[PDB]
């Protein structure tokens, strides 16, 4: 699994 | 700003974006398990796209189902109403779509009973696999073709404010009188949790052996399992007509516990160390604890107290 | 062993100054890192946790932040109590590098 | 709440020490101690973490020669060395962290001296 950030 | 989390399928044909792992009972209510799928309609010739939550339990094994809960690309011609405020910014961030599931109160929580050194499968317990697809049939033989797997959990943690004192009294036969309390209602992973016990003997025989334990009680329903976390075996003797009083203290931790085969832990997501499982505030695992006081007599005696073994709601981020 | 690159070793940052710190890891450590403060021989104490958090002792002034696997502990206006020596730590991977720190003086 | 560690002094190289760390206010296996060290002039260095809950961590340019540990009936932790070396030479401390959840290292003792 991998991670990511908002807006 | 935010982090949050963006498993792809294998083929690049689908992804799913969740907030996060962990999604949290009020007791009277349950959080949406949310996210949104990005879809290619240049590869999409099938025509459909579909996102499915699913409350599995593992258990030769038995692998069940206890919910299962699917959703509508294209999009639906109404349901526009449960977008939840962290879907709508990955809309923003981005061709992808809601999916959404809200599971129903009175439903397990996220346990994984332990994965025992002799067994190699996938560990048991409850689960919760969401499964975002294609597929051309919703009766399709799913192959492992552009869905893509991802686990979740729901979990429960301390009840704030304060409560009622875990206070317990039992006599046997004169009496021989036993007392015992805690000092708070909840209690937290791995601290000491002070054990008061007054005893009146009016009895010839001597107290030889005092235990205290802090035991497991997780009830199973696809049973419930039953098991010491901690335990101080004081040589303290309460002497033949005396009064007596003394404060103990135990604390529970994963670490001796390893061993025990078949307790439960909080929820892994692949194979990640946890707390013992926090208490339920039902089908599936419903898990409370209690301190337990006894007195062995030169004949056992005992009183068993509500103890609620817990984790402080954690308020900066889920465990990892 | 992730080289925690911490930088600069030293810095004079007057009174006011907006005090920040660059940390590069050789490898993705997700956001697992904490901030320290040192002063001279003695303790040295928590900042920042979870690469932002801020912990309980710790004034308001100090501020976590992150873009990539770049980490940067931030001073929102240093003031003459501050002067220390400030480290760097990711703690996702064994060994937990702290970075060899960043002296701070008038 | 404290930590205060004892056991610093002077050794000439190859020796041994045992350093130790009283705490109060918390508890062992709620929280994981550390040690690390401030070598003279120099920046901190990771030597050994112990994650109580758990059943230990220290670092290659330590390993097999420091060693961590803690009793917990009387809030503690040690740090036994062997083999010490010259670059050994520095002031020590202890440390504990949230386990539930690791958090980073919150408070620290007062610090002690080693020179070899």
């Amino acid at each position: 699994t991998v991670s990511t950030s908002l807006g | 700003g935010t982090r949050v989390f963006k498993k792809a399928s294998p083929n690049g044909k689908l992804t799913v974006y969740l907030g996060k792992r962990d999604f949290v009972d009020h007791i009277d209510l349950v959080e949406p398990v949310d996210g949104v799928v990005l879809v290619d309609p240049e590869y999409l010739k099938e025509r459909r796209v579909y996102v499915t939550l699913t409350c599995a339990f593992r258990y030769l094994t038995f692998r069940k189902d206890l919910f299962v809960a699917n959703v509508q690309f294209p999009p639906a011609p109404e349901d526009k109403k449960p977008l939840t405020r962290l879907q709508e910014r990955l809309i923003k961030k981005l061709h992808a779509y809601p999916f959404t599931f809200e599971i129903p109160p009175n439903l397990p929580c996220s346990v994984t009973l332990q994965p025992g050194p002799e067994d190699t499968g996938k560990a048991c317990g409850v689960d919760y696999e969401v499964k975002a697809f294609c597929a051309e049939n919703l009766e399709e033989k799913i192959h492992k073709r552009n869905s893509v797997r991802l686990v979740i959990r729901k979990v429960q943690y301390a009840p704030e404010r304060p409560g009622p004192q875990p206070t317990a009294e039992t006599t046997r036969q004169k009496p021989l009188h036993l007392e015992a309390s805690l000092d708070k209602e909840i209690y937290y992973h791995g601290e000491p949790i002070s054990v008061n016990v007054h005893v009146t003997n009016n009895t010839n025989k001597t107290v030889k052996k005092i235990k205290i334990s802090v035991r497991q009680y997780a009830d199973i329903c696809l049973a419930q399992y039953k098991c010491p976390v901690a335990m101080e075996e004081a040589d303290d003797t309460v002497a033949p007509s005396s009064t007596f009083c003394k404060v103990y203290t135990l604390t529970p931790f994963l670490a001796n516990n390893r061993e025990k085969r078949g307790l439960a832990l909080d929820g892994k997501l692949k194979h990640e160390d946890t707390n013992l499982a926090s208490s339920t505030l039902i089908l599936g695992i419903i898990v409370s604890y209690k301190v337990k006081v006894k007195l062995v007599v030169s004949s056992d005696v005992a009183v068993e107290l509500p103890f609620t073994l817990m984790h402080p709601k954690p308020k900066e981020e889920p465990p990892h | 062993d992730i080289q925690m690159t911490q930088s600069p070793s030293s810095l004079s940052a007057s009174v006011g100054d907006r005090v920040t710190i660059t940390c590069r890891a050789s490898q993705s450590v997700s956001s697992a890192v904490a901030w320290y403060q040192q002063k001279p021989g003695k303790a040295p104490k928590l900042l920042i946790y979870s690469a932002s958090s801020l912990y309980s002792g710790v004034p308001s002034r100090f501020s976590g932040s992150r873009s990539g696997t770049d980490f940067t502990l931030t001073i929102s206006s240093l003031q003459p109590e501050d002067f220390a020596t400030y480290y760097c730590q990711q703690y996702k991977y064994v060994p937990v590098t702290f970075g060899q720190g960043t002296k701070v003086e008038i | 709440v404290q930590l205060v560690e004892s056991g610093g002094g002077l050794v000439q190289p190859g020796g041994s020490l045992r350093l130790s760390c009283a705490a109060s206010g918390f508890n062992v296996y709620s929280s994981s101690i550390h040690w690390v060290r401030q070598a003279p002039g120099k920046g901190l260095e990771w030597v050994a973490s112990i994650s109580s809950y758990y059943g230990t961590y220290y670092a290659d340019s330590v390993k097999g020669r420091f060693t961590i540990s803690a009793d917990t009936s009387k809030n503690t932790a040690y740090l036994q060395m062997n083999s010490l070396r010259a670059e050994d030479t520095a002031v020590y401390y202890c440390a504990r962290s949230r386990q539930f959840w690791y958090s980073g290292l919150d408070y620290w003792g007062q610090g002690t001296l080693v020179t070899v």
